[PDB]
């Protein structure tokens, strides 16, 4: 069937005397034959347009100041992550035992190894603090 | 014209313990922009899920989120008795205008 | 955190009414707040929002024209000045928040608008 044929940013058309139109205001298709544009994703509410939508991609949304986009195609809006843990694909999830993050918008890295240069641990680590070292 | 969710199906049986499993149909893809709200008869509607899988605070894990593209499914497992109510499921892909499912009916034997 | 709906009641067809909700226990000012009737039997329609800009304000196809939305945040106090009001729109209204999640979490316990065909 002829639709295969058109292009994104187009629609197969019944209407005779023309195979495809082009994509009506408010409406995307980035693949080629589909019968139908779909209705560009609005970003309001608590989300804010990074991209616009073109007549062959959607509109692409982004996240508050202080906030991040989580989820398949920014489908949320999480806070930036606080200290003592780190942004993970499944939203904020708190540091593994022997990590710490001291801040916010931070990543856990591991604990310093005291012993490795020749010290002891004076004060242990938490999830939000380093390990304090003394000598041995 | 726009867009249309359909719940699935729009009364559902069933007994205490059992785990339940309602559609929720976007008549285009919408990713995961769904919500999830149980409204019980008379009481304001309660959000369930948000962003179609995490759950609001205070929301059981016997309740879970489920679903991108176009099929979506809340499932209550272990039924409980106060889970008995109209459950509904929002869109926010668009904002202007958020639309609904027109609900699904959980009822017991 | 608590949504007070006011101003509903009875009225002929052609007639106006003007719904108040009424915030506390949150910050008002960086909310996102909606309208969403339900008539009795049905279910959830969206109305109207109003962004907290308060500069956005929209509205539902069927209440274009006939419905205002329109907030005072220093009385923490959202509105919505119905007018034209028809048969259709007997519902009860519920003032809705958007804070941080996408999700409605906290809704009134709503108002009853009821028009005498």
């Amino acid at each position: 069937d002829p639709c295969s044929n058109c292009p994104a940013g187009t629609f197969c058309d019944n209407n005779r005397n023309q195979i495809c139109s082009p994509c009506p205001p408010n409406s995307f298709s980035s693949a080629g034959g589909q019968r139908t544009c779909d209705i560009c994703r609005q970003c309001k509410g608590v989300f804010r347009t990074r991209k616009e939508c073109s007549s062959t991609s959607n509109a692409e949304c982004d996240c508050t100041p202080g906030f991040h986009c989580l989820g398949a195609g920014c489908s949320m809006c999480e806070q930036d992550c606080k200290q003592g843990q780190e942004l993970t694909k499944k939203g904020c999830k708190d540091c593994s035992f022997g990590t710490f993050n001291d801040q916010k918008r931070g990543i856990c890295r591991p604990w310093t190894d005291c012993s490795l240069d020749g010290k002891s641990v004076l004060v242990q680590g938490t999830k939000e603090r380093d390990v304090v070292c003394g000598p041995g | 014209s726009d867009i249309q969710m359909t719940q699935s199906p729009s009364s559902l049986s069933a007994s205490v313990g059992d785990r339940v499993t309602i559609t929720c149909r976007a008549s285009q893809s919408i990713g995961s922009t769904l919500n999830w709200y149980q409204q019980k008869p008379g009481k304001a509607p309660k959000l369930l899920i948000y962003g179609a899988s995490s759950l609001q605070s205070g929301v059981p894990s016997r309740f879970s989120g489920s679903g991108s593209g176009t099929d979506f499914t809340l499932t209550i497992s272990s039924l409980q008795p106060e889970d008995f109510a109209t459950y509904y499921c929002q869109q926010y892909y668009t904002w202007v205008p958020f639309t609904f499912g027109q609900g699904t009916k959980l009822e017991i034997k | 955190v608590q949504l007070l709906e006011s101003g509903g009641g009875l009225v002929q067809p052609g007639g106006s009414l003007r719904l108040s909700c009424a915030a506390s226990g949150f910050n008002f000012g960086y909310s996102y707040m909606s309208w969403v009737r339900q008539a009795p039997g049905k279910g959830l329609e969206w109305v109207s929002s109003i962004g907290s800009t308060s500069s956005h304000t929209y509205y539902a196809d069927s209440v274009k024209g006939r419905f205002t939305i329109s907030r005072d945040n220093s009385k923490n106090t959202l509105y919505l000045q119905m007018n034209s009001l028809r048969a259709e729109d007997t519902a009860v209204y519920y003032c809705a928040r958007v804070y941080s999640s996408p999700g409605i979490d906290y809704w009134g316990q709503g108002t009853l608008v009821t028009v005498s065909s």
